[PDB]
């Protein structure tokens, strides 16, 4: 039981992105419980988004998430530099195993 | 301001054991549901384990099952982690990391905040 | 200035039956009409009051505890009924007035084992006085001074885990609880609308 989420994307400034995670109809949905992660190599993952439309403190409004049937998916506007690192999107469950993780994306700018 | 700081872990032969440390600064460890997340290198994250506030709910991994006991030291405040017999697809670094919502009336979807720095272990000859 | 209705029934963890919370809400507007959205509502009935009329007046203190329960036991919370649910865990009075409300929540406490996180004291001395709560620790006696932290034929712990699982009977399944509380002596009104 993981999450599906994609490999890489690339665009450059002012450009906006969006990313893909699924799952299944336990964990993702019938739950809406997900959140995203991100880690720049050499840091612990810190937190970006939780509960989909709420954005914690900090974070630029450039994320905005979304969550349809079990995909979900995030769509970061304005391309900037800081971009370069890993998302994760995590979610809650109900069987054993109360987080799961997605494979994890690379964004990378050109 | 809250910090989760790593200590315990490093180089290991296959079949030994070892014991992870984390130690919370900045706020009160004995009233914060916990749990442990494990990253291979160079892949994604996985779960590890889970202690709650009453200290009567225990989750394990269902691959650590069987071993990888958990424990809090509410004297000295700290989470207690030991990994006992190991093997070689262990290898990993770990992160403690801490329920956000951990109060009484949140009405707030659960989600990972304070993060730890997390320390690696290696397990080959 | 509206009152925290849907902060306390949109709680996203609840307490356990034997360490209940209590919540005292005042000085605000209360309306009884936004409770019926959440859930299927299997029990929401009132003592001297009826909710049809319940939009209307005003109170002196209205109280709210919540905890959680099996879905057989939902029946012993009740005006001065006997049973193994109100006489060392938690008991309401002979008198009460006021209303309960109960879901069954079994999709969001129950995981897959046993969720053993929510406990009942199963052994106790002497039964309770009305709306009082026991967190002190103590071994069972057993015709001697108690085990001091063992367990022999007698001498079991007092706290016993539910362990709820996504497959038992309906009456096995926990059971979101939430009780009203409040006098009607026409002390200085504090709240309605």
């Amino acid at each position: 039981s993981a999450l599906t989420q994609p490999a890489s994307v690339s665009g450059s400034p002012g450009q906006s992105i969006t990313i893909s995670c699924t799952g299944t109809s336990s964990d993702v949905g019938g739950y809406n419980y997900v959140s995203w992660y991100q880690q720049h190599p050499g840091k612990a993952p810190k937190l970006m988004i939780y509960d989909v439309s709420n954005r914690p403190s900090g974070v630029s409004n450039r994320f905005s998430g979304s969550k349809s049937g079990n995909t979900a998916s995030l769509t970061i506007s304005g391309l900037q530099a800081e971009d370069e690192a890993d998302y994760y999107c995590s979610s809650y469950t109900s069987s054993s195993t109360l987080y799961v993780f997605g494979t994890g994306t690379k964004v990378t700018v050109l | 301001q809250v910090q989760l700081v790593e200590s315990g872990g490093g180089l290991v032969k296959p079949g030994g054991s070892l014991r992870l440390s984390c130690a919370a600064s900045g706020f009160m460890i004995s009233d914060s549901y916990m749990n442990w997340i494990r990253q291979p290198p160079g892949k994604g994250l996985e779960w590890v384990s889970y202690i709650s506030s009453n200290g009567y709910a225990i989750y394990y991994g269902d691959s650590v099952k069987g071993r990888f006991t958990i424990s809090r030291d509410n004297a000295k405040n700290f989470l207690y982690l030991q990994m006992n017999s190991l093997r070689v697809e262990d290898t990993a670094v770990y992160y403690c990391a801490r329920e956000q919502p951990g109060g009484y009336y949140d009405s707030s979807g659960y989600r990972l905040d304070p993060w730890g720095q997390g320390i690696l272990v290696t397990v080959s000859s | 200035n509206l009152c925290p209705f849907d902060e306390v029934f949109n709680a996203t963890r609840f307490a356990s039956v034997y360490a209940w919370n209590r919540k005292r809400i005042s000085n605000c507007v209360a309306d009884y009409s936004v409770l019926y959205n959440f859930a299927p509502f299997f029990a929401f009935k009132c003592y001297g009051v009826s909710p049809t009329k319940l939009n209307d007046l005003c109170f002196t203190n209205v109280y709210a505890d919540s905890f959680v329960i099996r879905g057989n036991e939902v029946s012993q919370i009740a005006p001065g009924q006997t049973g193994n649910i109100a006489d060392y865990n938690y008991k309401l009075p002979d008198d009460f007035t006021g209303c309960v409300i109960a879901w069954n929540s079994n999709k969001l406490d129950s995981k897959v084992g046993g969720n053993y996180n929510y406990r009942y004291r199963l052994f106790r001395k002497s039964n309770l006085k009305p709306f009082e709560r026991d967190i002190s620790t103590e071994i069972y006696q057993a015709g001697n001074k108690p085990c001091n932290g063992v367990a022999g034929v007698n001498c079991y712990f007092p706290l016993q885990s539910y362990g709820f699982r996504p497959t038992y009977g309906v009456g096995h399944q926990p059971y979101r609880v939430v009780v009203l509380s409040f006098e009607l002596l026409h002390a200085p009104a504090t709240v309605c609308g």
